[PDB]
């Protein structure tokens, strides 16, 4: 058994991370309390929920996890939340005064006065920790402490835990629900500085997860509630396997090796299905052919793209309920002759698959209705490089004419650092074009 | 996270009280400071204005200049002259004449360090303030020359600290005396280096609004202060109550200011109906009549220029969804007046609580290169004296000279061909 | 108020659509960088189709079908032909070609030639991505592209034992229909063609630039040397005794539905977060057994100058209005 | 079709299907961090110089 760790930083994250760990407490029973009934090994364990769990001597699970904002309305909300007992002081970190949607605020003036707090109390999680195997980092793109704050923490992470891999889950900025317009000058600044300290990184665009929560659950207008309780399913199905029992994906280097051969395209597209409004009272329930099929429809991926105009690198598939492996392979093999699934020549085409018997757990009173059962294919294909270059043409259009950037400059940041990111992204767009095409 | 309010002059303190008065409505003070509402909306970012005092009363975080006691004498006996801290009434007996230089120069220099005094008083029991804002006027003496003179020391003594304002530019069609062109342009370009946020109020407009629309035959100074006080209640709606875009006064600046000294914005508000005021609105019309240039502040035409960032603010119960649409419509519908180099400039903001008497309404913050025309007007006025020097020993008798005013003259024409260079770009 | 950009001023099809578009009152022109778009008439290179799609609150609509040049390029099509289950090599509508790089298949297209010398059969030729050759030496020379079979046995049109090739318009909408329009076009050569010297290539290639550059009858059978459909209706019933339906069009019309419905698993944009529909342009040949033969695809064609208000009228009510609501085409029911 | 690596255990299985065969150190961050202070403190003397005029 091996521990990880996972880090909230900014609104995003912090909000993303009270989603994901209400929902890890009622997948393993886990009461408000920190109580688990069916963990008979009372005030210690070495089996794979203690992976994520810590536990005192009075029987207490406590989650491997700090959380971190500039500012301290979303963190105390944790602070008097439905599981407020689950947490200790000393893992909850607020300054102040945020970052204001700056990423040299939240990076250079602000971050520099914090990073040396946020390590200690990392550390003292660390300590905890018997083989400690790496970090889950949940941000946003767009936030100034989300993007700013977090690439110093992910540099910091590899001084001082350099063997340590790091996992990311990262917030793609959307309009619709964006509270910045310089949402792009944050992403492609926290990319550059984030891409060589980042071993494996899950990027959600908003504006999937809206439409999904539009279209769906029949949602008009969806809140970050109804996002984040969709975001923590997904991100739920990706960490399954770290803490339950399994073969696949069994610790984070697994993950770099079944999805990642090229260190810096290391940006697998996850797809969800199936999404049924919990308001009809029947839904017909779909089956592994139908489930599996969903999985390359483009409505229902993270980040809304084209993988039909792209080549894969590695594709996951991970399955919760009602699945034998049978079913599994049927599956696949009609969707072969029936869809465009084009692999890279210098890997073999081919599909890792686990299956966990435990259907998903829905949050009760929530918007997704319970299914029998529910799959999430985690594939890196080049094609996700499009919302690279939507992102990277929106900096250009603002950055030609200097935009917002004084705001910058007058935190410290030197102006060179806009154009070094950007060609880095420029770099990685190539990267992608030279594999794809 | 608090801002320390401030108003000064006649005008500034004038239209200060009004918007205090039609604050504490909102949030449920009365005139002794006691707390009567039936939300908790009103009560989750009182702290951002009032301070808290003992007996759980909300004592405004409000400093009322003036270099004369008249105005602030009819502000003490007003309807909440009792709910100000009296120790925060600073003010002198000489006046300041319409003179900009003895605000800033004479008459202000020497009542200015016991305002910031009291300024440094409240500052010390913030637990993080984050800015300040100034009503006042700029065609005038105190609340132009002393206010400007107290946003300089503010920014030399809280230099990280963001400055607001909302600053009333004179109109010979509502003026008071021949020397306003003088006084608005030498604070203007105090405004251009010392602020970060300024909320172009033109006396021209809310003259033409209070007599055009609203059916006003012989429109006043308190019904003009009628329009600004709705507006200012509406542009500080995202800092008084819980939300999610521009909630303080750094990320505001940082969505609408791309460039520093372009930080000058227009306001709008509506609904702005005659008194009928019981017909109900839609979302359409409310998202019609904000971008409609008659319910603009600023007597600027939008068309006349583009839009550099907007930002909006529904009050109300109403369709969420339908709000998206309508703003989307707007944008979808006119794009050529929003510039292309600035992705997404348009930010959307809703908030549940109404104003007073109305059951939906919206307000308007827009950056727009439009705004180039009142500078613009100000300085053909202030041309038409000046090449005669007319009326210059009022300022030069105060220790002044006539280089001073070439360069302020010099600072606003630069000021309007900065917006001409991104008007086209 | 429906909006639209135009990002290609050579293309004279939707210079006229756009044209057609303000004229409805219903349509205002953007500049082409703006992204507040319903409808982009987008650039033929490196159109981007990834920025598509992302704009809150509008249906957005492209004429092209992103992944359509495996189909629009000579050595992409080969290779689709043959690969494809649905085409097979075995396909009878289709010359025998190979794909030659200066993978290649230049010892496949040398086997085939052998077997052709081996059986003293027509071993003519011609190479494009041209020369016509009746030995694989000059050809593969040359290449240092594909090389398929010239038919050496076309159907000629008298007077004047002439070539020709049949240009057809294919509209595909949104929903994946394939509109053939009703009026196509002859590309005729105005000079006889000969057996002998297949270098004079002015009676044996029916392109309108080089009739229109080296051939002396150019003009003079029909104008422009493009003969309509009714007139070549006319010519097959009265010298072949068959109409143009019977004789080839059914033939056109099944090649035309087995090449869009083999890709439409690739480019269909059905359930996508933006629409796509595009203009095609078939070429076919016929043989003097009246079978015809698919030449190319071509995926930003130019109409014919009769025939330019017609068919962008239909491509406006079709593809266009179908999308944002204010018959001269075949549909191809699959 | 080969399906390889099967795993079970009672929580589930895994196994693989086959198709076809084919740091800038502590120092140089505090140096960083560092400059950009150091221009925060230069651009604010700058103003307090230009306010003392
Ligand atoms: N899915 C999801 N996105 C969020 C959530 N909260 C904020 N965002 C997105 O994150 C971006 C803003 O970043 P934030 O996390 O709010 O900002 P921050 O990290 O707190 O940084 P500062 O507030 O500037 O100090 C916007 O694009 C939001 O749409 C959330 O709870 N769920
Ligand atoms: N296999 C073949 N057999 C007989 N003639 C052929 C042939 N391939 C090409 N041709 C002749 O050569 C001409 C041009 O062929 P090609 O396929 O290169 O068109 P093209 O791309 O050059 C111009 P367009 O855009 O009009 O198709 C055809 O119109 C036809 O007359
Ligand atoms: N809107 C509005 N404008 C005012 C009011 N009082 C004065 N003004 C304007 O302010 C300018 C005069 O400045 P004023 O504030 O009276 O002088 P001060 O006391 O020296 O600041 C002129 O342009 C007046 O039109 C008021 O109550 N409302
Ligand atoms: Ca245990
Ligand atoms: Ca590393
Ligand atoms: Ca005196
Ligand atoms: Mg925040
Ligand atoms: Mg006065
Ligand atoms: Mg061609």
């Amino acid at each position: 058994m091996r521990e990880c760790i996972s880090i909230h930083v900014g609104q995003a994250g912090v909000q993303i991370g009270n989603a994901c760990w209400e929902l890890y407490c009622l997948e393993h029973g886990i009461q408000p309390d920190g109580q688990m009934p069916s963990d008979k090994t009372i005030g210690g364990g070495d089996d794979s929920f203690n992976t994520f769990f810590s536990e005192t001597g009075a029987g207490k699970h406590v989650p491997r996890a700090v959380f971190v904002d500039l500012e301290p309305t979303v963190i105390d909300e944790v602070r008097t939340g439905t599981y407020r007992q689950l947490f200790h002081p000393e893992q909850l970190i607020t300054g102040k005064e945020d970052a204001a949607n700056n990423y040299a605020r939240g990076h250079y003036t602000i971050g520099k006065e914090i990073i040396d707090l946020v390590l200690d109390r990392i550390r003292k999680l660390a300590d905890q920790c018997t083989g400690l195997q790496g970090f889950l980092v949940f941000h946003s793109f767009g936030g100034g402490t989300g993007s700013g704050f977090t690439s110093l923490l992910m540099e910091r992470l590899s001084v001082d835990y350099g063997k340590k891999s790091k996992l990311e889950f990262s917030i793609y900025p959307a309009p619709q629900v964006s509270t910045a317009v310089v949402e792009p000058y944050n992403s492609i600044l926290t990319t550059h500085t984030t891409l060589e300290h980042s071993d494996c990184a899950f990027m959600v665009d908003n504006e999937a997860i809206y439409d999904i929560c539009r279209r769906n659950l029949d949602i008009e207008r969806p809140t970050y509630t109804n996002l984040n309780r969709l975001i923590s399913q997904i991100v739920s199905s990706i960490t399954a396997s770290l803490r339950f029992d399994g073969a696949l994906n069994v610790d984070l280097t697994e993950f770099q090796t079944n999805l990642v051969p090229y260190p810096r395209i290391h940006f697998p597209l996850a797809t969800y299905a199936p999404v049924i409004s919990a308001e009809k009272a029947y839904h017909e329930q779909l089956s592994v052919a139908e489930i599996t099929n969903a999985c390359f429809e483009p409505a229902n991926q993270m980040v809304k793209c084209d993988p039909r105009h792209g080549k894969y690198m590695a594709c996951c598939l991970l399955y919760r309920g009602d699945v034998v492996p049978k079913d599994v392979n049927a599956a696949i093999a009609t969707i072969k002759t029936k869809r465009s699934i084009q692999f890279v020549d210098w890997c073999p085409t081919g599909f890792k698959v686990g299956i966990n018997y435990q259907p998903p757990t829905v949050v009760p009173g929530g918007d997704l209705a319970k299914v029998q059962r529910a799959v999430c294919m985690l594939s890196n294909t080049t094609a996700i490089a499009e919302a690279w270059a939507r992102l990277d043409h929106k900096f250009d259009l603002m950055y030609a004419k200097r935009a917002f950037v004084h705001w910058y400059v007058g935190e410290g940041m030197e102006e060179g650092e806009f154009s070094e990111a950007r060609e880095d992204m420029a770099a990685l767009e190539k990267d992608y074009e030279e594999v794809g095409v | 996270r608090e801002i320390v309010h401030i108003q000064a002059g006649q005008c500034g303190n004038q239209i200060g009280a009004k918007f205090w008065e039609v604050i504490s409505d909102e949030h449920g003070i009365d005139p002794t400071g006691s707390y009567h509402g039936d939300s908790d909306l009103q009560l989750e970012r009182i702290n951002v204005y009032y301070n808290e005092a003992t007996g759980n009363k909300y004592v405004p975080r409000a400093i009322l200049v003036d270099l004369e006691p008249g105005t602030m004498d009819s502000v003490r006996s007003g309807p909440f002259g009792q709910i100000f801290r009296p120790d925060n009434f600073v003010f002198g007996q000489s006046g300041a004449g319409n003179n900009w230089a003895k605000g800033h120069y004479t008459e202000g220099a020497e009542l200015v360090d016991s305002v910031l005094d009291v300024v440094r008083k409240e500052s010390e029991s913030c637990d993080c303030l984050q800015g300040f804002q100034l009503t006042h006027s700029l065609g005038g003496g105190t609340g132009s020359g002393m206010g400007t003179l107290l946003i300089s020391k503010i920014r030399e003594e809280y230099p990280d600290r963001i400055m607001n304002t909302f600053s009333v530019m004179p109109s010979p069609k509502v003026s008071d005396t021949v020397v306003e062109p003088y006084n608005a342009t030498l604070s203007v370009h105090q405004l251009v280096e010392n602020t970060d946020e300024t909320y172009c109020i033109d006396n021209e407009a809310l003259y033409d609004i209070c007599f055009r629309t609203l059916k006003l035959t012989t429109p006043t100074y308190g019904d003009l202060n009628h329009l600004v006080s709705a507006t200012m209640s509406g542009v500080t709606t995202c800092l008084r109550f819980p939300g999610q875009l521009n909630a303080d006064l750094r990320k505001l600046a940082v969505n609408m200011v791309p460039f520093p000294r372009l930080h000058f914005f227009m306001p709008g508000f509506a609904p702005l109906t005659s008194r009928q005021q019981y017909r109900a609105l839609t979302v359409p019309e409310l998202t019609q009549q904000m971008f409609d240039s008659k319910n603009m502040m600023a007597a600027c035409d939008p068309r006349h220029g583009r839009y550099l960032t907007v930002a909006a603010i529904f009050r109300g119960r109403m369709s969420m969804k339908e709000v998206d649409e309508q703003m989307l419509n707007v944008q979808n519908k006119n794009s050529s007046y929003f510039v292309e180099w600035i992705p997404n400039n348009v930010k959307t903001a809703v908030c549940d609580i109404p104003p007073r008497g109305l059951k939906m309404s919206a307000t308007f913050i827009g950056n727009s290169t439009a705004i180039q025309e009142l500078f613009k007007r100000i300085s053909e006025q202030f041309t038409a004296m000046f090449r005669r020097k007319a009326f210059l020993h009022w300022y030069t008798g105060e220790g002044m000279d006539e280089m001073e005013f070439t360069e302020a003259e010099s600072n606003m024409n630069d000021l309007v061909s900065e917006y001409q260079q991104y008007q086209d770009a | 108020m429906y909006t639209f950009v135009v990002r290609d001023e050579n293309s004279s099809v939707y210079a006229e659509v756009s044209r057609l578009l303000l004229a409805t009152g219903q349509w205002k022109r953007l500049r082409k960088d703006n992204p507040r778009f319903n409808l982009m008439l987008g650039e033929r290179n490196r159109l981007p189709f990834g920025r598509l799609g992302h704009e809150p609150g509008l249906v957005q609509l492209v004429n092209y079908y992103r992944g359509a040049d495996k189909l629009c390029r000579k050595a992409s099509l080969v290779k689709l032909i043959k690969t494809s289950p649905e085409l097979s090599e075995s396909c009878t509508w289709f010359p025998e070609s190979y794909v030659i790089y200066p993978t290649d298949e230049r010892e496949v297209f040398l086997a085939a030639y052998n077997r052709r010398r081996e059986g003293r059969e027509g071993n003519v030729w011609i190479a494009k991505s041209i020369l016509i050759s009746s030995e694989a030496s000059e050809l593969l020379d040359f290449i240092d592209h594909v090389i398929q079979k010239y038919l050496e046995k076309p159907l000629l049109l008298e007077p004047g034992h002439r070539k020709f090739d049949i240009r057809s318009w294919v509209l595909v909408d949104h929903l994946y229909n394939i509109y053939l329009y009703r009026e196509g076009v002859l590309r005729t050569s105005s000079e006889p063609y000969n057996s002998a010297n297949f270098q004079d290539k002015t009676c044996h290639l029916t392109n309108h630039c080089i009739q229109k550059e080296y051939s002396k009858n150019y003009g003079r059978y029909e104008e422009g040397n493009e003969m309509f459909f009714e007139e070549f209706n006319q010519y097959l019933m009265d010298a072949l005794n068959t109409t143009l339906e019977n004789s080839i069009l059914l033939q056109i019309k099944h090649i035309i539905r087995s090449c869009l419905m083999c890709i439409e698993p690739a480019i269909s944009t059905k359930h996508l977060h933006y629409q796509s529909f595009q203009l095609f342009g078939f070429d076919f040949m016929v043989d003097e057994e009246l079978k015809v033969w698919l030449i190319e695809v071509n995926g930003a064609p130019a109409c014919a100058q009769k025939l330019y208000a017609e068919l962008c009228q239909g491509i406006v009510d079709v593809a266009i209005s179908s999308v944002f609501p204010l018959s001269i085409f075949i549909k191809l029911h699959h | 079709m080969e399906v390889i690596e099967l795993n079970k255990c009672t929580s589930g299985q895994s196994f693989e299907v086959i198709l076809k065969p084919p740091d800038p150190s502590l120092e140089e961050i505090q140096k960083k961090l560092e400059a950009a202070e150091e221009r925060r403190k230069y651009q604010e003397a700058e103003l307090l110089k230009h306010l003392a005029e």
